[PDB]
Order: C-alpha cells, then structure tokens, then sequence
RNA sequence: AGGACCGAACCGACUAAUGUUGAAAAAUUAGCGGAUGACUUGUGGCUGGGGGUGAAAGGCCAAUCAAACCGGGAGAUAGCU
RNA sequence: ACACAGGUGGUCAGGUAGAGAAUACCAAGGCGCUUGAGAGAACUCGGGUGAAGGAACUAGGCAAAAUGGUGCCGUAACUUC
RNA sequence: AAUUCCUUGUCGGGUAAGUUCCGACCUGCACGAAUGGCGUAAUGAUGGCCAGGCUGUCUCCACCCGAGACUCAGUGAAAU
RNA sequence: CGAUGUCGGCUCAUCACAUCCUGGGGCUGAAGUAGGUCCCAAGGGUAUGGCUGUUCGCCAUUUAAAGUGGUACGCGAGCUGGGUUUAGAACGUCGUGAGACAGUUCGGUCCCUAUCUGCCGUGGGCGCUGGAGAACUGAGGGGGGCUGCUCCUAGUACGAGAGGACCGGAGUGGACGCAUCACUGGUGUUCGGGUUGUCAUGCCAAUGGCACUGCCCGGUAGCUAAAUGCGGAAGAGAUAAGUGCUGAAAGCAUCUAAGCACGAAACUUGCCCCGAGAUGAGUUCUCCCUGACCCUUUAAGGGUCCUGAAGGAACGUUGAAGACGACGACGUUGAUAGGCCGGGUGUGUAAGCGCAGCGAUGCGUUGAGCUAACCGGUACUAAUGAACCGUGAGGCUUAACCU
C-alpha cells in the first residue's frame, strides 16, 4: 500500500552503495560501551542479500580468530554508519551458502573485472 | 540455543576439548540456553596435562551458539560452532587465563568482566 | 488453510495439470471455442491469455517461449500470425466463459470458452 | 460402533427433514428468443443475453 | 475514556536514533462521526455510537440510511459503540479524529482474529502429538483419551477438542503508542494486533494503566 | 574346484507400516536370506486314518488334524442349559 | 464364490547408457487399470523438505535418515593359515 | 551363568548417574564331563551392551505434493 | 463365567486437602539468615536423565516446589505389547515318565465405517404477537490467576564475629496462554537456474516429457516457531486461621454476650471472550405498507380481484471467511475475481548475432531474460432487464393523558 511505502521511503537511507553477492565489503557499526560511542569495523564477503526496501538486509561472512562468523546487517539500520566495497567478487549465484563448508584455498572467489 | 546432550567446543585454555551439556540451569522446565547463561556440563575430551580431567562435573558459560543472538535493531550474529568457557563450580569464574575466538556484547556485565577483558575480539 | 493462494488442484498431480492445461490451450486456440468444466475453464484463462499476450510481438525468443509452453509448432504459428494482430489492441481478456448447464454423466457444471471476436 | 436399540421411523424422518431439495426460485426469459433458462447460463437454443453465442 | 475505530494497514518498523528497531502496526484511524448519543434518561446507560469510512450509496439499505440521515452524517462502513466515562460529553454531529490519543501511553487494541478454519487439537490447544513410529497405529495426532471408565460416564463440559479456531473477537492489552500522526490520520502501535490486513480495529485506552 | 562371495529370474518370508465387514478366509509396499545346489520347477506315479509322511513343529494329509472326509449304528449318551 | 492388487510351466529377447535378462527412457506392439466432477478443514495413508540440538525417543536406533560403483594406495587383534 | 532364591551379592571398567553388559571373586538355594565339560578362526534376517557418521525417533513440531475424509450427481451394503 | 481386556509407558485429564511451593498467622529449646511444629487456604504451579517391562526404589544435576491420593490402584470401540498370559525351544530343580515351577532366559496376529447419551464446532425451522436493517444492556457461562534472580532501601536492624533481614520500590528472566510475519528463519512439487541418462520437436542450436519435484541450489505471497509484542496485576466489598479496642455476665480478668477495627494467591467484583431460545424471549435508533368486495357455522373465520413496499432469499464474480451450510465484499450508477500496464521481489548476465580460441568454453549486447499467490492503477472478460419470498396499518381487558 501507499501508506506503508510512504512510511518506509521517508526513513530509508539515500547513500547506500551498490553491491552484489561475492563482494568484499567493510561495514562500520556503532558500538555503545558505557556512555561513549565508537566505530567497530567488520570486514568479510557478502554471501547473501535480501532486498525488501526498508527491510533490506545482507549477510557478511568472515573468518575471525580461526572461527567462521557471519552477521546479517539491516541495510537501513542507523547502527551502520557506512559500507565500503574493498574488492568485488565474480560469482554466478544470489546466495553463497556453499562457502560455509569451505576453508582456505577452496573458498577463494575470483575478482569481478570490468 | 544449547540443550541437553549438545557437544560444545571449548573457548579457553582450561584443558577441556569437547564438553557435553547435561542440564540447562536457571529455571524449572527450561529448554534452551543462549549466550551468557550457565549450564551444567560434563567433560568428554581433554588435553593430556591440563587443569581439568576427563569426566569432571562443573559449570560453564556459553559464549557462541550456531543459532546466534539478536540485537535491538534486528541484526543477528551467527557462528560456525557452539563454544563455551569453563567456570568454577562455586565462584562461577573462568578457570583458564586466555580466551579463544570472538564473543558478543551480550556478556558485558560485572559477572563476566574477566572473560570480556581476556577476549581477543568483542563483537 | 490457503490464505491468499491461487490455483485449483482439480484432484490431479502438478505434471498432469501442466500437461492438461497445455493440451486444452492448444485445443482452444485450434478450434476457437471448446467445452470443458467451469473450474477448469476458469483456470485455463490464466494460461491461454499470457500466451496470446506473448504472441502479440513477433520475435524468435517469444516464439521459442511459446513453443516451450505449448509443444506444438502449428499452434505457435497460428498464435503469432493470427491471434496476435487480431488482439493487438486489447488490454487482456481475450476469452469468454459461457456457463452451459450440467454434464449428463457426472453432473459437472460445463461451460464454453471462446475467443471474444470469434465471428 | 453399532446401535443397541432400533431407531424409529420417526427418528428417521426427523433426520431426513433437512435432506429435501430446493426448487429453482425463478427462471430467466431471454430478451430475444423469449424462452426460459437458468440465470447466467445460456438458453437451450444457444442464445445468451440476446445474442446467439453458439451455433448448432 | 472512549476509543476510536481504525483499519489495519499492515506492519512495519520504526528506527530510533539510539539504534532500536520498534516493530509497529500501522492503523489508519479516520474521523469517527457520532451518530447517536445514549443517556440514562432514555437508554439507562451512557455511551456514544460512532461510524467511520464510507459506503456505497446503492448498498446502504433504507433503515440505516434514515438512521444516518437523522444525525445528518454520510453513511459509514459500520457502527461501533463506546461507553462514556464520568464527566464526558459529546454532541450528535461531532467528529472525533486521531488527536484524542495525543498524550496516552498505552492502548488496548481489539479486533477479529485470523481464521484458521477447522483446527486440530494439536494446533488449537498446544496438545502433544503421539509417536510417529514404535508401532503406533493411526493415532499420530488424535487427542487421546477424553474421560474415565464408567464412574463419570460422560465427557466433561469445557473439554479441549478440535474445532473452529480464530475468527472471533480478541483484545491485545497494553500496547505502547509509538506515534500519533494527526496530519494523515495514522496511528502506529507497538506490537502486533489481531486480524488480517484491511480489517476493522477498535482502539481504546488501556484499562490496566 | 567350492552345500565359496556380491547380485536378477526362481524359491522363501526376517522387520515395520497399511489393510483386520481387506483388492486378498495371510496379501501389498519399502527393506531382507539362498541364488551350481542338502537348489528350484513342469508332467505322470506310489505311501490311507490308529494309518501315511515328517532335516521333528504333534507339523502336513484338498481354506478341516493330539487321529482327515463321506455314509451308516444314530433320534449315541447328557444327574447339564 | 467376483470382470478379485494373489497363484500358473515352456518359447522370442531390438536401441542408448550399463558388467548385466538389474535400472532409466524409447522402437515393434499394447494399454490409461468401468464411477466421475468440485473443494483444498480436522484426521488417516504414501512421500518431500527443515532453523538450533543429534537417540535426550523407546523395552530396543523400531522406523526413518545415512553408506553404496570402478581403478589405485593402505589395512589390526585373533586364526583351523 | 540360557543355570544364584536371598540379589541390584562385593570389587574394577564404561556413564555425570549402568537392576542390563564386560572382567574377576566363590557363600555353586539347585554347573560339570558324549541327556557331553571348557575354549574356538569363519559363519548368523540369533540374544545383550558401547562408540563414530547419520538423521523429525525426540526437545517440538511446521509447511508442501498426491490418495481418502467433506459437498454434488448415479448405483448402493453390513455387523447389531 | 451365553467374555466387565489386565501391569507399566505415551496422549489427555478432572476432583479431594490429611498443603510440596507461593499467601496469612500462633508457639518455638524463634538474636539474624535459615529452620521445627500446628492452624487457615485448592487460585495457579508441582522436573530432565542413568538402570530395570517395571509401579516402587537408588543415583546425577536442577527447581520456589519436584505433594499424597480418588477417578474399573482413570484412560487398549485413543495408541503400545517389553513383563505377564496360549501353542515352539532351552537351563536349574522335582518325577521312572508324560509334564510342572510367585524360577529364569530367546521368539510370539491388540479388530470395530459411532445409532443414542456426553463433549468440541457449525447450520436449518419456528418463536419472541405487523414486517425488516443495525447497535446494545447484562441475568447467566467460560478463559485467566505460577514464580525466580539482580539492584536500591542497606552491609542498615540483629549479632562478639561469621553472616544478614522484615516492610517497600525498580529492572531482567523460566514455564504457560493469546496474537502476529514487521525482523531471524523453515516450507513454498504453481518462480528462476546448474546438471546426469534417455526419448521427441527433420537436424545444429534451443526446449519439452520421464527417471521420488530425476538429483540439487536458492526463493515471492501465504502458513508457521526457534522469531517479537502483550498478559497473570494494582484497587474495592465481605471473610478463614489470627491480631485487637471498649465491656459486663463473674467488683478482677476477658477479641463477644450488646457495639466497633484490621486481616490471604481462597469467595464476589476488577482483566478478556460468548451471551435476550434470559420463553422472564429485554432496550434504543431507523425504514415500509393508509384498496375495493363476497360467503356462513358471526369470529384472532374462510374466499375473489387489484396490489408486492422496506427488506430477505436465489443466481453470478469472489475473500487473509470457510468441510458443507454460515459470515464478509461486489453485480455496469462496478475494481469482486481473472486478464492487461507499471513497479516491487525471486532467480542470476536468456534466445539470436558478433568477437577470441582447432575445440570445450569465455567476452559484448546484458544485472539480461523469465517471474505464482504481492503493491498501485485499468472495464478488456465474467458479474442481466428481470423474476421469487415477504404484504396492504397490525387481538382483548384495564390504567394515565389527549378532544
């Protein structure tokens, strides 16, 4: 409906960079410890995107301290300050769930040239 | 989301390698355990000369679950495996002197300040 | 419950339904008027009208798509050479259902479905 | 699974009281050919709402 | 205090600058036009009867048309009633808009719940299923026993059995009002209210404070 | 070479489900055992009831077996209903 | 006892993939199983998929799920070799 | 113990916890040497226990595909 | 004894209080925390596993608690069939033997399409006194009622210390119940793609059929829990055990005999839902009908002509409503459903052509093509002019007004 569309598009962020699955992004999230706010960086590969307007999300997967960790960010959430595509990967799928059973040499993604 | 018979990896250098949850503490008829809640575990595998032996019964706090936790904005942090940190049966303080792998913001409290201080990364 | 769902099962499996609707669509565009039961006729529209809509623009890709959904080259050829220019201005609704009573053998509510400008 | 006392014809009629059929309230008259037909269905000659929709 | 009658537009979320995502339900609350005021002198109790929305002029029957005509108000899609509190007056032709709830903090939303049709005991009353194996015979989701052997030789009234679930009035209590948008006749409540999209909702101030 | 191995026809029936006024007075589906042998099968014959036959369960002997079926003594007897 | 999801010996043996008369799809050839039409509730049958956990179910891993081919490397206790 | 009533005898292993299992002990109600005693490689749709993988078996059920169940038309039982 | 199926388990319960926890209180060999015992109180709650067929019991670890019982030691026309309890077989024992064992061990068919009562839902008919469309009142009925931990009061009162409150306030959980899909996910055989074997469209290329949706990888809407909102209350009335004030009988004493006050999750309300078939059939608002006559048994009588209203039903397109009825929207003065246009989403760079490579294949056009149930529009198709049911001023007796 028009009411829901108006309500969501008046809250959407207009500076969201364009990205695709397979890209290596670096998202800066707000961390509030005690009374002070800081910026924690989380960098990994985008393994899934869910386009739903204001309810859009994307799942980033990284290998932190030897343990695979993935986090699903809400694209229009104010906790995300900025997103930056460090490197663009070339895949032929919309959801890279197969990466969870791969480590090291078997989980490399070819760069998306041109 | 940890319940009885669940095997977990150990996130500290306390000597245990693979533990099994035998009760979810903190309430009658309780089904699952998220992060930051005590469970009673048994040790099913240990390293040769560690601080704990195979078969000891003691407490532990869960620091990573494969189901993950949810934050007030709707996000979710999922890990590749279930991991816990062994605690003393009476004081409920960590046995080891180091933490392996990341943890989350759900733990920052006076009870587990030692754990979040020793953690290599607090997501 | 089947809240906001569409599509009649018609007491057949999915492959049988797909094949039956393909055959029925071919028969309808071949003869220009056919007689079938009322639910099957109401479900037949959702398959035969997009085919005509696709057929409105003659292209190799559209013909291959129509061929994939009908498996009858004569049917595809008729659709693109006649039914497309004939219905070139219509905004959908290229069929008409006329309820025609009840079948003698099993008391099924029958109907005739025909192209709008048959005459 | 089975009865203990034979039900009466009275009980049988009471159960069958709702099994009656309902006759059609009124038929429709075609505006051109004048014959009667079921509402929203074509007439027995092939007409519907004046126009002759099916040949014979 | 009286309430208003709105329509469920759908569900969405509101982001706060603190980084909290409040899930809200969008209720479009158009103006409620009073059509009859009931008093102790004539009806033995105090209440108002309001209407909202519009209805097709060829669809409104003559009795309710005359009822609306007496009040001098255009026909709405229904008639709802609110009991009047002490010291609360309203005139007949008065229109009440969504700005009534401008400083209330919690509301009670009542609507007709979604219909699940004929629901089994397992779905309707959270009964446990029986074994899917171990020799079980045609009794995987049946309700089991319903009585005792010949001393209470009947089934007790009020037993939980399968039947029609939903499509009945349900009140959800103490929801936080997130935003009152008077400019476009909107009310955003925190949480989920009963009923499908487009249904009617009755929003009243929270009885439990 | 083999009462050898895996595995179809063929022979059998270990487990579960369905069916128990069944499609069937014992079967169907998914699995299962043997599958060149003490195997299995077609045609014809022989062994008769206190008798036969039995790698033996009192099993089988025409949907009937701690003594078949049919006719006769026979309207056995019944302090029982 | 049925126009019965059962039982019945011999002969013929095509193409592709396959070790194969297994199995899948076809040729020659023959059928769609003598009530249909709707709707898409509980519940029953035969199946498909499942977050987190992996036998905590239960008399019992019953049943499901899982392994499954060919070539090669490598293979323990015990043994009548 | 296919055998022990008392008995879940006592100790040890496995398990956080083991009336079952495995290894001993001997106080064998009431084992025992061709109505065979004790072992035994291989074999078993044999009985009991444990472990890895695997899973709706379970925590705790949810959705989907068909055949019935429900409605319409035709034929039309049964136990009691 | 012309059959009343039986131990344990699963599912589902319901009642009693001789109360396991929470609530109130007296005494204590009650300093505090924590206890012992008794009285009142059934509103709610009252574990998961190892072992055995087990009930029972022991053990591990929780919990505020892991109650005792009744209901054919509840429940097999709801499920199981391990034990026991048929036919087979063996061990120990007894008997010469056939066989037998509250001795054990292996294997061993659990049927029924619900007629009546009962219960969960959902309709048809008639009534409620002219008919109809709505919205209510509330006599009555159901649901719900559990509780932890941390912090402040306060390391205060108490205590030599160890330890550590009552009363009151705030936050966050476990289990249960209701609702929902906005978020995280599952399904999504009606959407897209990868790929193996074969067959067909003459063939290449591209597709389609079958192989569990052939095997998978994703996934729209809807439905869902594991996902997230909400709830148990506060307050009032009268009380139980209990604590009292004044006060004789009985110069004193005395909670009681007269009179007055406090007191619990129990009772009645307060919260949610059904609810005038509440035949005691209720109340309020609104709409519709203002014709002529015959007959005999003369009365709440029957009949004819004209008339057919408000409204309902039927038919059609249908729904986040639904087994079928029912309920809701719409029927040309129309967005009810299907199609169509645009958008969103899902899949992942379609086919054709060109270029590079001997070729598999890659690159460009190209984030392309296809896209169900979604969103915003659009009468192109189907929702007919009618016809049917329902009537034509509504009985009698009192009372208060009106003329």
């Amino acid at each position: 409906s028009n009411i829901i569309k108006q309500l969501e598009q008046e809250q959407m962020k207009q500076d969201v960079p364009s990205f695709r699955p397979g890209d290596t992004v670096e998202v800066k999230v707000w961390v509030v410890e005690g009374s002070k706010k800081r910026l924690q960086a989380f960098e990994g590969v985008v393994i899934a995107i869910r386009n739903r307007g204001l309810h859009s999300a994307f799942t980033v997967r990284k290998i932190s301290n030897g343990e695979g960790v993935e986090r699903v960010f809400q694209t229009h959430s104010p906790v995300v300050d900025s997103i930056s595509v460090k490197r663009r990967g070339a895949v032929r799928k919309a959801k890279l769930y197969y990466l969870r059973e791969r480590t090291g040499k078997a989980a490399r993604i070819k760069e998306r040239l041109n | 989301m940890i319940q009885e018979q669940t095997m977990l990896n150990v996130a500290d250098n306390s000597g245990a390698r693979r533990v099994m949850c035998i009760k979810v503490l903190g309430g009658s008829h309780r089904r699952y355990a998220g992060v930051g809640d005590i469970i009673k575990i048994t040790i099913k595998e240990a390293i040769p000369r560690g601080k704990v032996k195979k078969g000891d019964v003691l407490k532990a706090v869960v620091v990573r679950t494969k189901k993950g936790v949810r934050r007030p904005d709707g996000s979710v942090i999922r890990f590749d495996g279930n991991a816990c940190v062994l605690l003393n049966n009476n004081s409920e303080q960590p046995i080891g002197t180091r933490i392996f792998g990341p943890v989350t913001r759900e733990l920052r409290s006076e009870k587990f300040m030692k754990i979040i201080s020793l953690a290599p990364e607090v997501l | 419950m089947r809240h906001r769902k569409s599509g009649r099962q018609l007491n057949r499996n999915s492959s049988h339904r797909q094949a039956m609707f393909r055959n029925m669509a071919g028969s309808l565009v071949r003869h220009e008027i056919i007689k079938t039961t009322l639910p099957k006729a109401k479900e037949l529209r959702r398959v035969v009208e997009p085919l005509i809509t696709l057929a409105k623009t003659d292209s190799v890709a559209n013909r291959r798509l129509a061929f994939a959904r009908t498996r009858d080259n004569e049917i595809v050829a008729k659709l693109f050479n006649e039914l497309g220019p004939r219905f070139a201005s219509r905004a959908g609704g290229y069929t008409r259902i006329l309820k025609c009573g009840f079948r003698a053998g099993d008391n099924a509510p029958m109907a005739y479905i025909e192209l709008v400008d048959r005459s | 699974a089975v009865q203990q006392n034979k039900p009466t014809r009275s009980k049988r009629g009471m159960r069958r009281s709702h099994d009656a059929l309902t006759a059609v309230t009124s038929l429709s008259v075609d505006k051109t050919s004048g014959e009667k037909h079921l509402r929203h269905h074509i007439t027995a000659d092939g007409y519907y709402r004046g126009r002759k929709v099916i040949a014979k | 205090m009286i309430g208003l009658v709105g329509k469920k537009v759908g569900m969405t979320r509101i982001f706060t600058e603190d980084g909290v995502s409040i899930p809200v339900t969008v209720i479009e609350v158009e103006a409620n036009r009073v059509t009859q005021v009931k008093d102790l002198a004539n009806d033995g109790y105090r209440a108002i009867q309001v209407t909202t929305g519009a209805k097709k002029a060829n669809r409104v029957t003559k009795p309710e048309a005359g009822h609306f005509a007496k009040a001098g108000v255009e026909a709405g899609r229904g008639l709802w009633e609110f009991r009047l509190a002490e010291g609360e007056e309203f005139t007949v032709g008065q229109s009440i808009s969504v700005e009534l709830f401008a400083d209330v903090k919690k509301v009670d939303v009542t609507g007709t719940s979604k219909g699940k049709g004929f629901a089994g005991t397992v779905k309707r009353w959270n009964f446990r299923t029986q074994d899917a194996t171990h020799g079980n015979s045609l009794s995987h989701r049946v309700p089991g026993s319903i009585g005792q052997n010949q001393t209470p030789g009947k089934v007790f009234k009020g037993k939980k059995m399968a039947g029609q679930m939903g499509n009945e009035r349900v009140t959800v209590q103490s929801l936080d009002v997130v935003r009152v948008d008077a400019e476009r006749n909107l009310l955003l409540v925190k949480g989920a209210v009963p009923g499908a999209t487009g249904s009617d909702l009755i929003v009243k101030p929270a009885v439990k404070a």
